[PDB]
């Protein structure tokens, strides 16, 4: 279960690859598990929850740019294996699930 | 009036006189559809734009407070001062006004389009108000312009940021990579909004068709105005290219030439699920939507040619095209995707075929 950076070059040492928990905190502060920085990005930016049943669950902060699969999202939604996601202005994920 | 007494209460009463009024505004010439995006019966207006619009063009209204104040014609207490500037304007009025030098070659968004279109349409119109003042035009109008654009790369599908120049003295869009890379013709390309498949909101998908073959390039830029300018710079590069390839031509022929969106698109079985896009005559598939390249393709000609689509098996669902050589057989999930399917395939098989579609005949 991971995040694909759609925009790292594999001929560039960048990272590709962001395994999720089961409880996944996403943003800018040193807190979160998935710590990411740029443009539109909140300290506190998004949720990811992995059920005990194997569903996997996005949840927006609140006043946050975020999109699946091309459109905008405010409340919690479920996400399936190959599911696209935008975080601010390009923070751009695409989501393994097994 | 007023109550008897100390308490002198004020009671207002059901009148709702002032939404009543601009009820009945509705009614008049050019407020029979949304100003922005055409649906018909609006039910909503920007009372500060005089407009009546739809609810879908509302909420992208609402995000403009400092250009426009939006009420629903029924569910809003309306003031009076509110009434009379809807009463002295309308979709009409604002037509004038805001889409006064609209370019021909401008893509003006329906109801289905993606939200970025339709938003960057009511954006436009009275935000930048690109349609009163001519200069505001540029980005699109010079017959040049480059960038850079996130690409998807072609078998690894990250998308990465590459140079772009569409040139119209040139008659190509080109890209560098990390000389071009790629020069293309503008007689060959389409580009049509995507969202959805390339999984961005400033998705956008130009073809490249080669010698009976197809390119899928899918590209975006973080800023919305930005890949909505490179959409309508490929409309008029396409339109100006239309004009001198085909002279005589009138504006109204040419325009609808001028980039193509999809009839359907999704997931048939053909049993091996894959991904279908209906092209007009051209029925292509893949293994995954963003593949550069189709699978393979199928033709549909006309009915005369010896073209026929057909229900069910000879998924639950099926469709049969039949062919002069050979029959194609296909599983829809569903039966209203089964209905739009048909819908699609009975629209090629209706109409003639022109010469140049018996070349693409020839070759399937
Ligand atoms: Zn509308």
């Amino acid at each position: 279960c991971f995040l694909v950076n759609l925009n790292a070059d594999p001929a560039l040492n960048e990272l590709l690859v962001y395994y999720l928990k089961e409880h996944t905190l996403i943003g800018s502060a040193n807190s979160q598990d998935i710590q990411l920085c740029g443009m539109g990005i909140l300290p506190e930016h998004c949720i990811i929850d992995i059920t005990s049943e194997g569903q996997v669950m996005l949840t927006p902060q609140k006043n946050t740019r975020t999109f699946v699969n091309g459109s905008s999202v405010s409340s919690p939604i479920q996400l399936h294996h190959g599911d696209r996601i935008l975080w601010g202005n390009n923070h751009f994920f695409r989501l393994n699930l097994p | 009036h007023h109550s008897s007494g100390r308490e002198n209460l004020y009671f207002q009463g059901m009148a709702k006189e002032r939404r009543r009024a601009v009820l009945e505004l509705l009614q008049r010439p050019g407020n029979a559809r949304c100003a922005d995006c055409g649906a018909p019966d609006p039910d909503w207006a920007s009372y500060t734009l005089g407009v009546f619009i739809c609810l879908s063009c509302s909420g992208i209204h609402r995000n403009i407070p400092q250009v426009s104040k939006v009420k629903s014609v029924r569910l809003d207490a309306w003031e009076e001062a509110q009434v009379e500037f809807m009463a002295s304007h309308g979709n009409d009025a604002a037509r004038a006004r805001f889409e006064s030098k609209v370019p021909s070659f401008y893509y003006r968004p329906t109801p289905s389009d993606c939200q970025l279109l339709r938003e960057q349409w009511i954006r436009a119109k009275y935000e930048r108000q690109e349609f009163i003042y001519p200069e505001k035009q540029e980005p699109y109008s010079a017959g040049y312009r480059e960038g850079f654009l996130w690409k998807r790369g072609r078998d690894n599908g990250q998308f990465l940021s590459r140079k772009f120049v569409l040139t119209e003295r040139e008659g190509a869009l080109k890209y560098f990579n990390r000389e071009p890379k790629a020069v293309m013709k503008i007689e060959h390309l389409n580009a049509t909004f995507q969202p959805a498949k390339i999984g961005h909101p400033h998705g956008l998908q130009v073809t490249y068709l080669k010698d009976n073959s197809t390119r899928n390039i899918f590209i975006y830029h973080e800023d919305g105005k930005e890949i909505v300018d490179w959409f309508n710079a490929l409309r008029a590069a396409r339109f100006h290219y239309l004009q001198v390839a085909f002279p005589g031509a009138s504006d109204a022929d040419l325009v609808p030439k001028l980039s193509r969106n999809y009839l359907k698109e999704g997931y048939m079985e053909k049993f091996r699920k894959r991904w279908f896009t209906m092209d007009d005559r051209r029925l292509m598939y893949f293994k995954d939507p963003l593949d550069a390249f189709a699978r393979g393709e199928v033709f549909i000609g006309s009915k005369e040619s010896g073209y026929t689509v057909l229900h069910g098996f000879p998924w639950p669902h099926g469709i049969t095209i039949v062919t002069p050589d050979r029959k194609f057989l296909f599983a829809c999930e569903t039966e209203s995707d089964q209905r739009e399917w048909v819908a699609a395939f009975q629209k090629a098989v209706d109409r003639p075929m022109l010469p140049q579609e018996y070349a693409v005949e020839a070759h399937f």
